[PDB]
RNA sequence: CACCCGGCCCGGACACGGACAGGAUUGACAGAUUGAUAGCUCUUUCUCGAUUCCGUGGGUGGUGGUGCAUGGCCGUUCUUAGUUGGUGGAGCGAUUUGUCUGGUUAAUUCCGAUAACGAACGAGACUCUGGCAUGCUAACUAGUUACGCGACCGGUCGGCGUAACUUCUUAGAGGGACAAGUGGCGUUCAGCCACCCGAGAUUGAGCAAUAACAGGUCUGUGAUGCCCUUAGAUGUCCGGGGCUGCACGCGCGCUACACUGACUGGCUCAGCGUGUCCUACGCCGGCAGGCGCGGGUAACCCGUUGAACCCCAUUCGUGAUGGGGAUCGGGGAUUGCAAUUAUUCCCCAUGAACGAGGAAUUCCCAGUAAGUGCGGGUCAUAAGCUUGCGUUGAUUAAGUCCCUGCCCUUUGUA
């Protein structure tokens, strides 16, 4: 049985929010700027915008298909319905989150405020 | 506190307990001193206990008078 | 903690097969939903992963209410030696390129 | 033992429910199946889709 | 081919109006019988909570609105044509549900 | 659920040493024990198989402490018009000018003066909502008009089925209001008052600077530094009890003191918005409710949301009275494992203060005040609370700085 339009649009909201919270706590070190989720009944795509993609992919694209296995195992949608893509940020300067994360990890470097 | 102290139960250490289960004669009569547990899984693998006035199985919790 | 070997090997072989592990952070949950029929409480999965993390074989992260675990090269080595498999087999996180 | 640990029933009541984020059981928004603390909702309202108009 | 209907539901108005208009003009140029956008009452989800975490202030309240705009477009066309016209039209920030009879 | 009484559990990772298949350890029938069918512990044996158990180091928990160590939001200063660089000018200097004599504005809003000239934030703009479109695009999940058929006397029908449509209904686009037109007053400048034409000539909000409170919150958090405890625990769980305990004093409120009113019957209108729990219809019970069978994941079913004040009849008669319904006795139902210190709900009975409230003191300018119900949040059970929505709908004012505060400018200060 299917849920109401109201509950459905809310559910998508929580999905977005929780995914973001997970992605931030995981890819904070690699300057995770934002995420974009497009959903198709064939397969839903998740697009990660981060400062240094070479790193978030991992050794021969290893870490990306750890993150894929996580969201598959957790949220419970079928395997082969998600491909976590990592697109490069157009300009890292005009992203508050990226600059905030950079300032945090250079302050943790033990530099003057 | 009003109570002196509550001590945890320590298991009484018995040495080589499975030698009390069998009584082997010189020519070889392997008699089971404790009775066999008549339940399905226990059958031939578990030797049911013999208390002062009852029987008891530690696995299936089966009891007889 | 004290748990039967069946549960331990079931958690380890799942971890090795997939390469990741997820728990829901609740000690009262009856059975892990992925390990249904095997009869493995969520508690056991959490503490098993905690025990394997403390040495430094698995990397953990915590989102809202969920534990997340990634198996490392030391973990892969440890599991292959403990579970007794030939070096040919590799996790699903180390199959593709 | 096994029959006294989590023995007390929790089908209904305030103790049965909890926030999906912080696992707190006070000031909980359970409308539209949000199932989230009022403090946590105010933090996650923007990126859920809830907007402040008037 | 009988009575396929298409339920377009979104939170944004502009994107929903654009995509639905594209589906309509895409159907119209093929010479297909189309019943136009049936605009249903906009669903407004309201949450009103205290601003403060603690509870010491002048008892101020936030007012969180969530808008849901729903459009129905109806076609008297074959399922083969309906599949491809529904396939081509994709947009992030609209949900499309197609039903036959 | 922190608090009080009493009792299980480790969910003490990892490391080092000891222990150790000649068994480290796990669980438990019976009887005693206990509030407990808790192997918790005692007697008595069984049962699991390096997962543990004992020592030290080291962790991990906390609704434990400190908001005067903190982060984040949040309130307030402060709902007023305030606020700051650059370069130039004036002072040894803190500093000042710009940021202003005077008009004008809700406004440091404008005009115009001008040792300043160029700017920036706040204000405004902006976004959402109300008010107008017989123009536009549309509609068996919204209706009208017409026609056909039917029921009952050309008429009534929310009785049913087709055709023109979008006035009514939903809601996208685009129009519309700008002190625009006219007459006065205004250094004929910024602008002000009146009036015509108009749906409207001030709709209601949201957002809101600089600089600070030793403002509140560690009891929202896997936000967090120190410290306190950490296995007879401040961890965690299970049984109770408490949070409500009443010679008294305060603060939000609800029902009243009646006749412009109670009571009984009849008549006739909403809007916001919620339903995997919302409920139509049929049967049984006075009622709370009990059964049976349907619709709805919702402009589709509840629902044409037959709401209350109000309107029209009846009885009452200034009597602490058929005002008021507190407090108390019996019963009868619904939640829930559990209702006693009575969870709510219904019926019969009981019938207190209260006759408009002393000093004092709050809130408010038009669809407002107030009366009056309905929906949302809490919600197993559930509104005297708050947060919204309609409905009936006023008196008085278009002013002032007297009280209480606010902004700018002069001065005075130990
Ligand atoms: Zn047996
Ligand atoms: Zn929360």
């Amino acid at each position: 049985v299917q849920i109401s339009k109201k509950r459905k649009f809310v559910a998508d909201g929580i999905f977005k929010a929780e995914l973001n919270e997970f992605l931030t706590r995981e890819l904070a070190e690699d300057g995770y700027s934002g995420v974009e989720v497009r959903v198709t009944p064939t397969r839903t795509e998740i697009i990660i915008l981060a400062t240094r993609t070479q790193n978030v992919l991992g050794e021969k694209g290893r870490r990306i298909r750890e993150l894929t296995a996580v969201v598959q195992k957790r949220f419970g949608f079928p395997e082969g319905s998600v491909e976590l893509y990592a697109e490069k940020v157009a300009t890292r300067g005009l992203c508050a989150i990226a600059q905030a994360e950079s300032l945090r990890y250079k302050l943790l470097g033990g530099l003057a405020v | 506190y009003t109570t002196p102290k509550k001590n945890k139960h320590k298991r009484k250490k018995v040495k080589l307990a499975v030698l009390k289960y069998y009584k082997v004669d010189e020519n070889g009569k392997i008699s089971r001193l404790r009775r066999e547990c008549p339940s399905d899984e226990c059958g031939a693998g578990v030797f049911m206990a013999s208390h002062f006035d009852r029987h008891y199985c530690g696995k299936c919790c089966l009891t007889y008078c | 903690m004290l748990m039967p070997k069946k549960n331990r090997i079931a958690i380890y072989e799942l971890l090795f097969k997939e390469g990741v592990m997820v728990a829901k952070k609740d000690v009262h949950m009856p059975k892990h939903p992925e390990l249904a029929d095997k009869n493995v409480p969520n508690l056991h999965v959490m503490k098993a992963m905690q025990s394997l993390k403390s040495r430094g074989y698995v990397k953990e992260q915590f989102a809202w209410r969920h534990f997340y675990w990634y198996l490392t090269n030391e973990g892969i080595q440890y599991l292959r030696d403990y579970l007794h498999l030939p070096p040919e087999i590799v996790p699903a996180t180390l199959r593709r390129s | 033992h096994q029959q006294l640990y989590w023995s007390h029933p929790r089908k209904f009541g305030q103790g049965s429910r909890s926030c999906r984020v912080c696992s707190n059981r006070h000031g909980l928004i359970r409308k539209y199946g949000l199932n989230m603390c009022r403090q946590c909702f105010r933090q996650y309202a923007k990126d859920i889709g809830f907007i402040k108009l008037d | 081919i009988h009575r396929i209907r298409i339920t377009l539901t979104s939170r944004n108005v502009k994107s929903l109006e654009k995509v639905c208009a594209d589906l309509i003009r895409g159907a119209k140029e093929k010479n297909l019988k189309v019943k136009g956008p049936v605009r249903m009452p906009t669903k407004t989800l309201r949450i009103t909570t205290r601003k403060t975490p603690c509870g010491e202030g002048s008892k101020t309240w936030d007012r969180f609105q969530m808008r849901i705009h729903k459009r129905l477009i109806d076609l008297h066309s074959p399922s083969e044509i309906v599949k491809q016209i529904t396939s081509i039209s994709i947009e992030p920030g609209v949900e499309v549900e197609v039903t036959i009879a």
